[PDB]
């Protein structure tokens, strides 16, 4: 198989700032089977650069493509607020096409710690047999926040889904909503529920806890 | 069934060039040495002609 | 300039089969290959299969053997994807992809600049069910500003709209995208932050409108403080 990897997961850039996204291939591939795509706000993907160097139709001068053999780079000298979103690299050489995992770009901003909150389940929902504890992280700029659920200081996994809003237009901040979903009986097997937030601008992993009662 | 396009006929340009350059020298034997001859497409009339 | 037009969204029961159409508009048919790229809700892009329409040079993904079938219909000039043995994993958005550029040969190894609008396939064994709004009340469990919200659970189509005080409260409202539970029903939660001085003063009610089931719920958020 031929699989692609993208390095700068989240690359922050302001106006006029220059960035460089990377796309490493597993094997050695020809320099005529790599394309770069732009995907802004879950819309239709737009072909930015074909053949890792051939700029497509109407694509502006700000997008330059390079690369050879194993690594392929996409350099953005300057950027408007128009070209923000997820960039993907595609290998279209062999009989099996494979995409990159995607790379989101952010409006570069000063660091901001998240305001953390925790919400116990309602008794009206406990009458239905389900339990939903909510952990909230509000208004933090540096992406990649780590949320860990602790049930009697025991880490959980599997039953903790999460959703994140897009980068806000005014203050360029993010917000995460982690939902820990358990059943009626599994809710009563413990009493101390919490969520710990590991974060860059947060100088210490903050834990927000509560008890069953 | 499928796409459509007009019927056609291909002739290799090098072979046709050589054939014309070989026929012109035999024609010069009848119509003069070191002279020019031309040939355009058909004049007009029947489709079979 | 070429184009691709797909079908509408569909909901299929788990274990059944689904059929999606893709018709090109204004371009060659049998030359370049038609690929299918799917996106599960919240994950990266995944290649389903590829197939030249009439020539038959095709190949599916390793994950889609004994379940995928790509065919076409030239009288209508439309390709078709068929997916059998549907699970909750196959739920997502499928894209019909194609490259554009006397050539009677066939290409299969080329990228995709022409993308279809997408087709939303939902695998869920349920019917049009109304929501069940539950409160998320504020309490001491901060520093001037608290938060409160509503939780929508167990519904379907999911075009639900949530307003606060009938469009009066707008700033500070964060309505999160809907998630598909393992049971096959949608659920989300919408919260808002207020100053703690107006907890017992200003009345706060949600307004959840689910259009297909014709449900309008106005639930009040009342603190208890444990
Ligand atoms: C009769 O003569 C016709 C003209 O000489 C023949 O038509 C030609 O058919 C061949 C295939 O049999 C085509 O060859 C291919 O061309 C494509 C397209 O080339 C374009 O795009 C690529 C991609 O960037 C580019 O690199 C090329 O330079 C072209 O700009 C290539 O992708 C293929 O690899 C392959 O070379 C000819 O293009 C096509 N000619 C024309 C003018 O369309 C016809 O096949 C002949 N018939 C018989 C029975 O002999
Ligand atoms: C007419 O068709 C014949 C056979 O399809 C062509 O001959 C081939 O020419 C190519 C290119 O020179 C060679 O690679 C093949 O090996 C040839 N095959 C045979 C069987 O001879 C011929 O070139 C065509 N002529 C024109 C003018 O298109
Ligand atoms: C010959 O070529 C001319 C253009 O040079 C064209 O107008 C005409 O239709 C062609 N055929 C005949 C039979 O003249």
């Amino acid at each position: 198989e031929i699989v692609l990897t993208q390095s700068p997961v989240t690359l922050s850039l302001s106006s006029g700032e220059t960035g460089t996204l990377s796309c490493r291939a597993s094997q050695n591939i020809s320099s005529s089977w790599i394309a770069w795509y732009q995907q802004r706000r879950g819309q239709v993907p737009r072909l930015l650069i074909s053949a890792a160097s051939a700029r497509a139709a109407g694509i502006p001068d700000r997008f330059t493509g390079r690369g050879s053999g194993t690594d392929f780079t996409l350099t953005i000298t300057r950027l408007e607020p128009e070209d923000f979103g997820v960039y993907s690299c595609q290998y279209y050489g062999g009989s099996f096409f494979t995409f990159g995992p995607g790379t989101q770009v952010d409006v570069k901003r000063t660091v901001a710690a998240p305001s953390v909150f925790i919400f116990p389940p309602s008794d009206e929902q406990l009458k239905s047999g389900t339990a939903s504890v909510v952990c909230l992280l509000n208004n933090f700029y540096p992406r990649e926040a780590k949320v860990q659920w602790k049930v009697d200081n025991a880490l959980q996994s599997g039953n903790s889904q999460e959703s994140v809003t897009e980068q806000d237009s005014k203050d360029s901040t993010y917000s995460l909503s982690s939902t820990l979903t358990l059943s009626k009986a599994d809710y009563e097997k413990h009493k101390v529920y919490a969520c710990e937030v590991t974060h860059q601008g947060l100088s210490s992993p903050v834990t927000k806890s509560f008890n069953r009662g | 069934i499928g796409d459509i396009r007009q019927a056609h006929c291909n002739v290799s340009k090098a072979t046709w060039n050589e054939t014309l350059g070989k026929v012109v020298k035999q024609l010069r034997k009848h119509f003069g040495n070191n002279t020019i001859i031309r040939f355009a497409n058909s004049s007009g009339g029947d489709l079979e002609v | 300039q070429v184009q691709l037009v797909q079908s509408g969204a569909e909901v299929r029961k788990p274990g059944s089969s689904v059929t999606i159409s893709c018709k090109p508009v204004g371009g060659t048919f049998t030359n370049f290959a038609i690929h299918w790229v799917r996106q599960a809700p919240g994950q990266g892009l995944e290649w389903v299969g590829g197939r030249v329409p009439v020539v038959g040079i095709y190949k599916y993904g390793k994950k889609f053997h004994d379940r995928l079938r790509l065919y076409e219909d030239d009288p209508m000039k439309t390709v078709f994807l068929e997916l059998r043995s549907l699970t909750s994993d196959d739920t997502g958005v499928y894209y019909c992809t194609r490259w554009r550029g006397y050539d009677t040969s066939s290409y299969y190894n080329d990228a995709s600049d022409v993308w279809g609008p997408g087709t939303k396939v939902i695998v869920s064994a349920a019917s049009t069910k109304g929501p069940s709004v539950f409160p998320l009340a504020p309490s001491s469990k901060s520093g001037g500003t608290a938060a409160l919200g509503c939780l929508v659970k167990d519904y379907f189509p999911e075009p639900v709209t949530v307003s606060w005080n009938s469009g009066a409260l707008t700033s500070g409202v964060h309505t999160f995208p809907a998630v598909l539970q393992s049971s096959g029903l949608y659920s989300l939660s919408s919260v808002v932050t207020v100053p703690s001085s107006s907890l017992g003063t200003q009345t706060y009610i949600c307004n959840v409108n689910h259009k297909p089931s014709n449900t309008k719920v106005d639930k009040k958020v009342e603190p208890k403080s444990c």
